[PDB]
């Protein structure tokens, strides 16, 4: 992703 | 515009459409006084006018001067009842009216009389069309189609029977024997009984007569198109599936069939469904005795015959076979179910293998294969698809074993072909089967109209007249509505895919696309369920109920593979041996078969024979004005006549014109100058080079003003001869 | 005619075929291979990258990256390779000839839409395109119009209640639990029996263990006690080099993590709870239909017994008045693509496409406005 | 009409009086007009007679003085030829066709009158020179 997770 | 005192008119009546009236007063401009019993008549923004006896008899609906439904119907009535005479021409078209009694008019001396003759020279008779075909093939090497059309009573079979008897009897001459022997078979598999009447060829039927390079029959080749598969599975009330199933059922008592355990037609689900187990026409065993004779004579051996009856007994047994359902997604056959076991005993296959593949369908992508349970409804629809696919392959096989017996030893130089197809139709419940019939008819009327417009532009060319305002109605915008993307068939087949689909939701899509966007499509105010199509003949209304169950065909390839495995007899595995076709749905298969038909037709120049039931309840050789108007509108006759009346309908040869009248050198200008004295406007008629071309009224206008001048000469002679002679008589008395 | 391309981006697999096919012709992992070593021999084939089944064949020699993690495309240059390989090599079909249909998870970062579109129009010059929410397609595949769809892939788990053609977007729930993170947990717990998998390529050995051996416990704790009491649940599997490994009560413990994600340390409850809790977000009037129409979709659901466990646990949590029914098509891993085939073949759908002209005017923002 | 004409007409009228009352019948009025050089049609005769009904035409009697205004009113070749050329251009007319049209159309005459006038006028084919017959009947 961009925040709460690695992607 | 004119009415004299005692100028007769046709006026409408509901009971019987047209009645004459004596016009007892000169009309001037809203109520009018007329006698049949005398009643005034009232107008809004006008009665049509009645041809004099000089015209009324005539062979030729174009020659009539007042062109309208009353005049046409009156001629056909007097020509049918009062004159015992069978045929008429309208434009390029012959029109045929069922005499329903067997007549001297068909005979070999008269066949020979018609030979080497051209349609104008001698009376309308079916032979004249076959002559124009033959002579065209002699003139210009194109292959001739002859087209026979109309409601199921009209005798399209017996007309084609004569049209073939003609070619064979002239040619030099064994074709007739085989071709006429074949019809008991092709009707027995291909004819059906309906609420209206009880022989109806649902498939579309084509014979090619092949010819030698010197012209004789080499032989014949049959084809078929548009087979209405759905009647096998599903039937309306008072209606039956193809006769052969009932022939089997009546035979079942006989010892040979005994293995097949065939019961009564009411007992089997497919024959049960129409509620019409027994019929006036035949004890069906008697018909099959002639079906079997025709097979044996046409070279289908008993070994094949018993195979065919084995297959049909299979198809009748399959209907009996009925699923418990475990679960929404699941169907089961009960642990013994008798008809499936008997069906397997007929065709030599494992009970377990059908039982599994009937319930489940296979899916595979190369990594893995999967087997799904499916609902009871998909199990039904797949069983019905299998029954249809089997039937339609048995049919496409029998048509080849007939053709094997039928073909010539040798290559045809060219052929002439004779085609029997059901006409445009209306019923008082209308169903996808009728939407198919009407669609095929409209797509043929497109070719009819094109051939009309072309032959008229030729006839205007070869003798010159200005060529604009040569006109025809165009049906193509309705065809586009049916055929195009988001057309009525296209949404039907789409909703066959869509996850839960129903007649109601299909109609709701039809309304949302067409309802007030497409001029030819309409809704009946009182119903959501139906819709109205503005066909070329008429507006027609179709009930959407049970389209989709008829529309939907797909066959699980496993189920057919199980049959294609069978050892037990040659025929069953043979049929299929010949996928995407299994994907395809009765509407799309009909569309394609209809394209194959119109390609085989358009390669060929037409000739047209149009055939009406004159009668209802089979009373011989009497006539009903109610039926014939419906029939004739359904044949595009009234279209053609309306279109002609607008323009330059009538033709007069100057030679006949002067032989008819001397009432006022060189003949062409003599007749011109006479007509200029008689007529006041060049726009109102035209001069061809052999012909003269009159606008519709002008022939009757001339006939009346001529008859009036002749009457004035009559009265002057009668007066002067009475003056001289009756005076002489009383003076001789004076002596 | 022209018949649409239908192409599905998972995280673990790519599936593609033509509309109206019964099942995709190409399936291969969306995995990109790079060497780790010096090339020894001059004259060898010197390849700069491998894609999919090539990278499967050579995985020992290679680094296996995934372009997609949690349904998000993480590096667009290798994604371009994935698509290019799909169209030219697997399908043998130029994209300029055919429109394409592309598949996405429902809450993924909005930019993923623009970029995925831009690559189709600029790079491949596709005639036209559309993008579909997986759960919607699962309903087309199963053949119904009211469903709560649960789907779980390599990348994402989500729920989308759909009532009679209407999706109900506020209900939507998503968990990042997936076939990949069951795999990493499978490595961690396999370590306890002494079998230790470090490299990228080893993960796929683990994943084959997981696919073959695993199953879902119907009572987790009673089977734990049984397997501690008795060996019979233990089962054994062969490493690529031929060493056997033998695996016990632990083989179910990975499927259990979906129900008890506290093992890995998630906040969010197991999929059973989120399923019920998503039904609770809906109106009461619909709920009777959704309790029957539970649809499972995507390959993670394939664990034997996941249906019976789900039904059992949700029944206890449901209001007793309502029956619970669960529907699990045996191919359901494909079902997202089967649905995208049905939907792409419909005539009514045709006007839905984003056409090249329309994109060219609108700019890739158009995807948000038209497509959803 | 002058006195001489009135005298000739009165004498002729009295020749037609078959009852002695100095009167003729309405039905004789036309005959007297034709005998006196007029060629009125039956319609014209009935019009000057007032379109009488059968009963008064056959039995109502009028004297010369009342008849005279009607004769006056009635009094106040190429068409005949074209009319005969209707029934022909070699100058002949079928006897059957002339008989049929004269006895069945228009103001139908009797077969005996036509036979009488046609006697000696038809040739061996049964054809009548109509130009000669017309000149004969108009004299
Ligand atoms: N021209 C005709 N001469 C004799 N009988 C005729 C003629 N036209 C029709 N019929 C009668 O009507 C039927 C015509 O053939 P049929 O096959 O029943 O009609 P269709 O070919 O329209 O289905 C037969 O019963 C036949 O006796
Ligand atoms: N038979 C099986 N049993 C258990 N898990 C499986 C099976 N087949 C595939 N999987 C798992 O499914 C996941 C891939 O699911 P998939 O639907 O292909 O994801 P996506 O299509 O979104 O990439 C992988 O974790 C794989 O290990
Ligand atoms: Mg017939
Ligand atoms: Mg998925």
């Amino acid at each position: 992703w961009x925040a709460x997770c690695p992607a | 515009e004119l009415y004299t005192k005692y100028a007769r008119v046709w006026i409408p009546d509901p009971e019987e459409v047209w009645k004459s009236a004596e016009l007892l007063k000169d009309y001037k401009p809203k109520v009018l006084q007329l006698r049949l019993k005398d009643l005034e008549y009232c107008l809004d923004p006008l009665p049509p006018l009645r041809n004099p006896d000089i015209l009324v008899g005539e062979n030729d609906l174009t020659a009539l001067s007042y062109l309208h439904e009353p005049a046409v119907l009156h001629n056909l009535k007097v020509r049918f009842i009062d004159s015992k005479l069978i045929y008429t021409y309208c434009g390029i078209v012959l029109v045929a009216i069922n005499p329903y009694e067997q007549l001297p008019i068909y005979g070999e001396d008269i066949i020979n009389a018609y030979s080497g003759q051209n349609m104008g020279d001698m009376d309308p008779h079916i032979f004249a069309v076959a002559e124009e075909a033959y002579k065209q093939m002699a003139r210009d090497e194109r292959n001739q189609s002859i087209i026979v059309s109309g409601e199921s009573g009209a005798g399209k079979t017996v007309s084609a029977k004569y049209a073939m008897r003609y070619f064979a009897t002239v040619s030099g001459s064994n074709v007739e024997e085989k071709v006429l022997a074949s019809n008991p078979i092709m009707e027995s598999i291909g004819n059906a009984k309906t609420t209206r009447n009880d022989n109806s060829s649902r498939f579309g039927k084509y014979i090619e007569i092949g010819f030698d390079k010197r012209y004789r029959i080499i032989g014949a080749n049959m084809r078929t198109y548009l087979l209405e598969k759905s009647r096998v599975v599903f039937q309306a009330e008072e209606e039956r599936n193809y006769h052969i199933f009932y022939q089997l059922c009546a035979s079942a008592a006989l010892p040979e069939f005994k293995t097949l355990r065939l019961g009564n037609a009411n007992y089997f689900h497919y024959t049960k469904q129409g509620g019409s187990p027994v019929i006036d026409g035949i004890d069906d065993a008697k018909e099959m005795v002639n079906t079997r004779q025709a097979c044996t004579l046409l070279g289908i051996s008993d070994s094949y015959q018993m195979g065919i009856f084995r297959i049909l007994a299979g198809i009748l047994h399959l209907g009996n076979v009925e699923f418990a359902s475990r679960d929404s997604d699941s169907c089961a056959i009960p642990p013994k179910h008798d008809p499936l076991t008997i069906f397997c005993d007929l065709m030599g296959v494992d009970y377990e293998e059908m039982a599994h593949w009937l319930c489940h369908r296979k899916l595979a992508t190369a990594t893995e294969t999967y087997i799904k349970p499916i609902s009871k409804l998909h199990a039904i629809n797949a069983r019905d698809a299998l029954a249809k696919h089997i039937y339609a392959n048995l049919f496409n096989w029998i048509v080849d074993h007939v053709n094997k017996a039928l073909h010539s030893t040798v290559k045809q130089h060219s052929f002439i072909g004779v085609l029997d197809i059901y006409g445009f139709e209306t019923f008082e419940i209308n169903s996808f089967e009728q939407f198919c019939i009407n669609y095929a008819n409209e797509k043929l009327q497109q070719q009819f109209n094109m051939h009309v417009f072309k032959l008229e532009q030729e006839e205007y060319m070869k003798e010159q007249i200005p060529w604009t305002l040569i006109d025809f109605y165009d049906n193509q915008p309705c065809i586009n509505l049916i055929e195009a993307k988001m057309g009525v068939l296209d949404l039907l087949d789409e909703e066959c895919k869509m996850p839960k689909g129903s007649d109601d939701t299909w109609a709701q899509k039809l309304y949302n696309t067409h309802l007030n966007k497409c001029a030819l499509f309409e809704k009946p105010r009182l119903s959501n369920k139906a819709f109205i199509i503005k066909h070329f003949a008429d507006k027609v209304e179709y009930q959407c109920e049970g389209f989709l169950e008829k529309n939907k065909d797909t066959v699980y390839e496993e189920q057919i593979k199980v049959l294609k495995s069978s050892k037990k007899f040659k025929l069953l595995p043979e049929l299929f041996q010949d996928s995407k076709e299994h994907k395809k749905t009765v509407g799309h298969q009909f569309r394609n078969s209809l394209h194959l038909l119109m390609e085989t037709l358009n390669a060929t120049t037409p000739h047209y024979v149009r055939c009406i039931k004159p009668n209802d309840f089979k009373f011989p050789f009497t006539f009903d004005e109610k039926r014939a108007v419906q029939q004739l509108r359904a044949c595009g006759v009234l279209e053609t006549i309306r279109i002609s009346a607008a323009g330059f309908p009538s033709r007069w040869t100057y030679q006949e014109f002067f032989s008819r009248y001397r009432v006022l050198s060189d003949r062409k200008q003599t007749c011109k100058n006479v007509l200029e004295k008689l007529i006041l406007d060049k726009d109102k008629y035209q001069f061809g080079k052999t012909k003269i071309f009159f606008r519709a009224g002008q022939v009757a206008y001339l006939e009346k003003i001529r008859a009036d001048k002749l009457r004035a000469a009559c009265i002057r002679i009668q007066k002067t001869i009475r003056g001289w002679l009756m005076r002489k008589k009383y003076m001789r008395m004076r002596r | 005619e022209t018949t649409a391309l239908v192409c599905d981006n998972g995280s673990g697999l790519v599936k593609a075929g033509f509309a109206g096919d019964d099942a995709p012709r190409a399936v291969f992992p969306s995995i990109v291979g790079r060497p780790r070593h010096q090339g020894v021999m001059v004259g060898m084939g010197q390849k700069d990258s491998y894609v999919g089944d090539e990278a499967q064949s050579k995985r020992g020699i290679l680094t296996l990256k995934y372009p997609i993690e949690h349904g998000i495309i993480t590096n667009w240059d290798d994604m371009e390779k994935i698509w290019h390989h799909t169209f030219y090599n697997e399908l043998r079909v130029a994209p300029e000839e055919h429109p394409t249909l592309l598949t996405e998870a429902p809450l993924n970062p909005k930019a993923n839409r623009e970029k995925m579109t831009q690559i189709m129009f600029e790079t491949f010059n596709v005639p036209a395109m559309y993008v579909a929410i997986q759960a919607v397609l699962s309903l087309y595949a199963s053949g119904r119009t009211t469903g709560i769809v649960l789907d779980s892939g390599d990348g994402v788990t989500h729920n989308v209640p759909i009532y009679e053609g209407y999706a109900l977007p506020h209900a939507i729930m998503r968990l990042d639990l997936a076939g990949r993170d069951l795999t990493d947990y499978l490595m961690k717990i396999l370590t306890e029996r002494g079998y230790s998998f470090v490299t990228t390529a080893e993960r796929e050995i683990v994943r084959d263990i997981k696919e073959k051996l695993c199953y879902v416990a119907l009572d987790f704790e009673n089977e734990m006690a049984t397997a501690a009491s008795s060996s019979s649940l233990e089962k054994s599997y062969e490493l690529p080099d031929g060493q056997v490994i033998t695996i016990g009560n632990e083989r179910f413990r990975c499927p259990e993590t979906l129900f008890q994600p506290s093992f890995i340390g998630m906040e969010s409850a197991g999929i059973h709870e989120t399923t019920y809790n998503s039904i609770m977000k809906c109106d009461i009037d619909i709920r009777k239909d959704l309790y029957a129409n539970n649809v499972m979709s995507g390959g993670t659901t394939m664990y034997p017994g996941i249906a019976d466990r789900m039904q059992k646990e949700i029944t206890a949590l449901a209001p007793s008045t309502m029956k619970i029914k669960i529907i699990a098509p045996p191919e359901r891993k494909y079902s997202v693509w089967i649905g995208g085939s049905i939907l792409a073949s419909l005539s009514t759908f045709q006007q839905m496409w984003i056409t090249k002209q329309e994109y060219d005017e609108a700019g890739p923002s158009i995807v948000h406005r038209k497509c959803f | 009409f002058n006195k001489d004409q009135l005298e000739e007409f009165k004498e002729a009228f009295e020749l037609f009086d078959r009852v002695g009352d100095g009167k003729i019948l309405y039905s004789q009025c036309g005959d007297v007009m034709r005998a006196l050089g007029q060629n009125p049609t039956n319609a014209e005769v009935l019009k000057v007679l007032g379109n009488p009904k059968s009963d008064e035409l056959k039995s109502r009697r009028v004297d010369f003085e009342t008849f005279l205004p009607m004769l006056q009113a009635v009094a106040k070749y190429e068409d005949y030829l074209e009319g005969f050329r209707v029934f022909d251009g070699n100058g002949k007319v079928m006897g059957a066709e002339l008989r049929h049209v004269l006895t069945t159309l228009g103001e139908k005459m009797t077969e005996e009158e036509v036979e009488t006038v046609l006697a000696g006028h038809e040739d061996s084919n049964g054809c009548i020179n109509y130009e000669a017959f017309l000149k004969h009947i108009l004299s």
